[PDB]
């Protein structure tokens, strides 16, 4: 809200409107003095998109490491590795 | 960083209030983040949105105190100059609400806020109360009906003051 | 093997080819610290200690502590201690210039490495260290209300940060340093190899109370002495770091909540050492809580905990036995 | 540390002057041409 | 040091992104001085 | 001298941290007070000059109408409305909104802001009462010191 | 004889352990009572001799002003202030603080200490109501014994 | 009977007159925790007595004790002030 | 100071024993010891 306000208080904000109407009458109309604009570079926006893609891969590797640090996936991989250890142990008996 | 602007981070409420009320005591306060130095100092101080928020607070508090002294005192037989000051004031708020009407993202984005509905209510009821008083100034019953409308006005002014 | 091994075994095979070459043991432990393989470098130092070599290790590990403090690895600085680490013989990366001060000329060359760690800590953008020195408004020697090229290039010395922590506890800290101990002439006395690491570890503990690193401050709290008093000083410095004046925005708030969480961990540590002092010889613990401290202006540790504003240390039954 | 990725005759020459000057090498197996030759030679000679 | 075949480089993209991700994390964590061949064909183009 | 007992000692620290929520309720209450006070003192007394008596009339009855004491006999005597029903046959028709604003005010204050203060005092008593004994042992040390 | 039913039987033990918090609220309330009573009875009646009537004047109105009965018509008749506004044209200027102290008192008592007693009665009813049926079965055995 | 005597002796050890300071309070809370463990043990033996032969358990709860002055175990539990033993369904079957 | 240092070592040994008595470190060392048991079991097969 307060980014776009003209600053001068309520009693004097009509003087800022007369100043805003004078800039609307001069600029973006006939007898314009100067208009200011800014455009971003392509290499800067390419640096933003490659920085966003590298932070997306760092977040998904950190979230995969944090998802394997939970107790449920630890109990699940402990259960499946004990079942695979019994299968390799049954191969060791049959070999004995 | 958009809120403070060129003011760094270490400012109090009373520091920006004392620098708002005294513009010549703003300069000793160092510049945070010959003629061009001091000027760019009050340009970067008064270009911040926090100074615009404290200007609209203090100015709406000067309104609610001045309309409390307007509504609690007796109206005159003619139009007093405090009523002319409140008329020119609320015209300036009416041009500010039309300025927020054209410079927005839409009609529904403006009217979806509660405060814009409430500030229109107080501009509409002040023009109904001032046209009720200025339709016939030399009658007591028009002052009675106008102070009855102005009671609803000072209630929704204090209810806007919660913003 | 590319398709028959994992994706995270390639740093292990490059570090195995690094440890295949011999004669570059500081750079081998530096790439072991970069590749974050702790047990492989522990096996390398255990195989080097088993074979009987020590002089290449004693050349390597002083620069390995310096690089491991500079690159924030706490398990490596836990590992290199116990292998005759010798904390006080650290050397910085660059050389400090002359500043024509008699107090700054007596610094025995590891304080410049602490100031190099502070200058590497303050080189990050939006750091609280640089804004806290800029809101300190003090001199280069840490005298209040005295605010140069010396005061800018040497703005993060250890005596200035010692005066910032001495104002950050209370108005009556008055920290003492003795840099004339660090010399070759004071070698015939027996216990001084205790004392020359311990105060020195305390200086790195103050660097590890500035940068919110709990594990390294716990390890230098383990190495140095007076553990209850330094834990309550750690809780008071983190409790005054949690507000100060620069950590007041909405953008730092979880960060300052992190400050509260660390502060709570050290005050739990203070209770736990006194919990061991409530475990055996509680009359000796009552003589410990009645004992005066030389790090303050002759006040005991209950007044230090009241100046720390620590509720858990005051609620302990040994402290309440002394109060009752 | 020298990494051999696939390769030809001159890659085996750089591996030869890497080993004969004492530089350790990394050969990635399953990649291609000369790295399967060097991995087959080391797995024939030293792998138990 | 990276060595390899210059003009006979032909790999699958999954293995190329695996070698590229391992060399990218090794060159990022190592801060090493990489010595390759100077020409713009193959694995020196990939390491560049 | 209540800090020796284990009951009243946390109740003091609870009363000070409730007085901060009292000052929060002051900043929430003063808007509805002064707004209904300026509106009700304007509707009861039209064509009257401003004095200190008007400032007593905007501070006195709004504050005491949120505690249960409704002054409807005194408002009926003040508005000069005559009848067995209290507001039918008045001299002016704008005083018949003097209950109506009052209705909105007690729906602003007596049932809304007060029950917000019961909710903040319940959270305030929870934030004290989970850590009461450490505050009592700290005040036992401050009694010893 | 209410201990036979499963509802009223824990409500007696809840009423006794609420009466301990009532005695806690007595020890918190008597300071504000007697302080506003000595101050208000001094401001209403100056140059008067001490008797038992002064002790009735410090015990009677402070106690009953925290329950909602505000005696502002009786305080206006007692302070001998004349006017349509109740405190403008008094004989002495010190009786115009007789509402003001009263304002601070009900901010001491009507909204602060009472809501502290709702908070202690909520914790008291939780500490009873987690263990109600064991107290009812114990009182069923005491009825049998 | 020895478990209810253990709960009464630990419940009178938890106050007595010497364990009244602030420096013993977790210690006397430890006393409450032990007292609770023995009264749970008393309920559990009566829980086994509610498991089989509840008429024999009702004859056990009506049986007189020689370690007291000829009172049964419900009066011993009331002199112990034990809420969990009085809330058991076998004791409430004898009381009902 | 020697009584404080001995109680600091007794607290850190008791806190290390209590930190290994938690459920999270028990599930973690159970997981890593089962992975090391599969590695020693793979050495037993290759030996068979
Ligand atoms: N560096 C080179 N650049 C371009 N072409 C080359 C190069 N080296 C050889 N060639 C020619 O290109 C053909 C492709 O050979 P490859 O097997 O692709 O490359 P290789 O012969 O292994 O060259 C190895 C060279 O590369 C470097 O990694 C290493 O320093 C070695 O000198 C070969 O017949 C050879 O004549
Ligand atoms: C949308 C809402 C809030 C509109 C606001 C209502 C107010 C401003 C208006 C609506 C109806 C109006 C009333 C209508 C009729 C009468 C009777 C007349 O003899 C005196 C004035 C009086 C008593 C008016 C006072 C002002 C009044 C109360
Ligand atoms: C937010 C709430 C607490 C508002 C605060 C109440 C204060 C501002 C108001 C409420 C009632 C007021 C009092 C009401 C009556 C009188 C008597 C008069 O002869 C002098 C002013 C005096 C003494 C007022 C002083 C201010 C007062 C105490
Ligand atoms: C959104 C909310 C505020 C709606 C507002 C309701 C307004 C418009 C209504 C509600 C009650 C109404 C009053 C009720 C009765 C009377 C008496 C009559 O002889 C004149 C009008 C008058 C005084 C009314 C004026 C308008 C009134 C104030
Ligand atoms: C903390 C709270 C509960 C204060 C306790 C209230 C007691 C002390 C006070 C409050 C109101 C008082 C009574 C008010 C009026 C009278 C009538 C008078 O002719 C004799 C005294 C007598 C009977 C008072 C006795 C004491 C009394 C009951
Ligand atoms: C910081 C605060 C608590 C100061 C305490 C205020 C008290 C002690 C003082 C401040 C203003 C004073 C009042 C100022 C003016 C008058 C008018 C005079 O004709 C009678 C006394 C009377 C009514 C005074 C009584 C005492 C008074 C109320
Ligand atoms: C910290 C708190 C207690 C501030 C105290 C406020 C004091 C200083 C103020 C608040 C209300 C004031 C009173 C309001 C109105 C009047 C009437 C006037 O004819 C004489 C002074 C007198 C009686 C004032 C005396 C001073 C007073 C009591
Ligand atoms: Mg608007």
């Amino acid at each position: 809200e307060y980014k776009d306000r003209p600053f001068l208080p309520a009693p004097f904000i009509l003087l800022a409107h007369v100043h805003m109407l004078f800039m609307r009458l001069l600029r973006l109309c006939g007898v314009h003095t100067q208009e200011h604009e800014k455009i971003q570079d392509d290499e800067t926006k390419r640096k933003i998109t490659t920085f966003e893609a590298l932070n997306t891969d760092k977040f998904l590797r950190r979230w995969e490491r944090e998802r394997q640090e939970m107790l449920e996936a630890r109990v699940k991989m402990t259960n499946d590795n004990v079942v695979q250890a019994m299968g390799m142990m049954d191969q060791l008996l049959e070999h004995m | 960083a958009d809120w403070y602007g060129h003011l760094k981070s270490v400012t109090s409420f009373w520091a920006v209030l004392f620098a708002f009320f005294f513009p010549f005591f703003v300069l000793p306060f160092i510049n945070f983040s010959g003629a061009h130095r001091l000027r760019r100092k009050f340009a970067k101080f008064y270009s911040a949105p926090y100074t615009r928020f404290i200007s609209d607070l203090l100015s709406h508090f000067v309104l609610c105190v001045v309309t409390s002294y307007f509504v609690l005192d007796k109206l005159e037989d003619t139009i007093s100059a405090i009523e002319w000051i409140l008329l020119v004031w609320f015209v300036a708020l009416l041009l500010e609400e039309l300025r927020q009407m054209i410079f927005c993202d839409g009609i529904a984005e403006y009217i979806s806020d509660t405060w814009n509905r409430l500030d229109l209510i107080m501009i509409t009821l002040f023009f109904v109360g001032f046209f009720t008083h200025a339709s016939d100034p030399s009658n007591q019953d028009s002052k009675v009906v106008s102070k009855g409308i102005h009671a609803f006005l000072v209630v929704v002014l204090w209810l806007r003051f919660m913003r | 093997s590319l398709q028959e091994s994992g994706i995270d075994e390639f740093d292990d095979c490059i570090l195995k080819a690094i440890f295949s070459s011999q004669g570059k043991l500081g750079n081998k432990l530096k790439q072991a610290m970069y590749f974050d393989q702790l047990d492989v470098a522990k096996r390398a130092l255990s195989e080097a200690s088993k074979n009987g070599q020590h002089n290449e290790i004693a050349a390597c590990i002083n620069d390995n502590l310096m690089a491991a403090m500079m690159h924030n690895k706490p398990h490596f600085v836990e590992l290199y201690l116990g292998f005759d680490a010798k904390i006080y013989e650290l050397k910085p990366s660059e050389e400090v210039a002359k500043t024509n001060i008699t107090a700054l000329d007596e610094l025995p060359s590891f304080a410049l490495a602490i100031e190099e760690l502070y200058k590497r800590e303050a080189k990050k953008p939006h750091s609280h260290v640089q804004r806290l020195v800029s809101l300190s408004n003090t001199d280069v020697l840490g005298r209040h209300y005295r605010v140069r090229d010396l005061a800018n290039t040497r703005a993060y010395n250890v005596l200035r940060m010692d005066q910032i922590f001495a104002r950050l506890v209370s108005k009556d800290f008055s920290v003492n340093r003795d840099f004339t101990i660090y010399d070759s002439k004071y070698d015939k006395v027996p216990g001084i190899q205790f004392r020359r690491t311990a105060q020195a570890s305390h200086m790195l503990f103050l660097w590890a109370i500035c940068l919110d690193r709990f594990r390294m401050a716990r390890h230098f709290w383990l190495i140095g002495d007076q553990s209850i008093i330094n834990a309550l000083v750690a809780s008071r410095i983190l409790e005054r770091l949690s507000t100060h004046r620069a950590l007041q925005g909405p953008h730092l708030a979880e960060e300052r909540a992190k400050m509260q969480h660390n502060a709570k961990k050290f005050e739990e540590l203070a209770v736990g050492v006194l919990g061991e002092c409530h475990g055996s010889d509680s009359h000796m613990a009552s003589e410990m809580l009645h004992s005066k401290n030389d790090m303050f202006n002759k006040k005991n540790a209950i007044n230090i905990a009241y100046d720390a504003k620590s509720l858990a240390f005051l609620s302990h039954p040994a402290t309440q036995s002394v109060i009752n | 540390v020298t990494i051999v990725v696939q390769g030809g005759p001159g890659t085996l020459g750089t591996a030869l002057q890497a080993v004969r000057q004492g530089t350790p090498i990394v050969v990635v197996d399953g990649s291609g041409l000369a790295a399967d030759v060097l991995a087959y030679a080391y797995n024939f000679m030293h792998n138990p | 040091s990276v060595t390899g075949g210059a003009r006979n480089f032909t790999l699958p993209p999954r293995l190329e992104t695996a070698i590229a991700k391992g060399l990218r994390l090794a060159a990022q964590r190592t801060n090493a001085w990489v010595v390759t061949g100077g020409t713009n064909t193959g694995v020196m183009k990939l390491t560049g | 001298y209540y800090a020796l007992s284990k009951n009243l000692g946390p109740k003091l620290i609870m009363m000070m941290e409730m007085m901060k929520d009292v000052s929060t309720f002051v900043f929430l209450l003063l808007i509805f007070l002064i707004g209904y006070g300026v509106a009700a003192q304007s509707l009861l007394s039209p064509d009257e000059d401003f004095s200190s008596r008007t400032f007593i009339g905007v501070l006195f009855r709004p504050y005491f109408q949120i505690y249960g004491e409704l002054f409807l006999d005194d408002l009926n005597s003040e508005a000069n409305c005559l009848g067995d029903t209290p507001f039918t046959e008045c001299s002016r028709e704008t005083v018949r909104m003097v209950p109506f604003f009052l209705a909105v005010y007690i729906l602003g204050s007596n049932v809304l802001l007060v029950n917000l203060l019961i909710a903040m005092f319940n959270d305030t008593y929870m934030k004290v009462q989970e850590a009461a004994e450490d505050l009592w042992r700290k005040q036992n040390y401050e009694l010893c010191a």
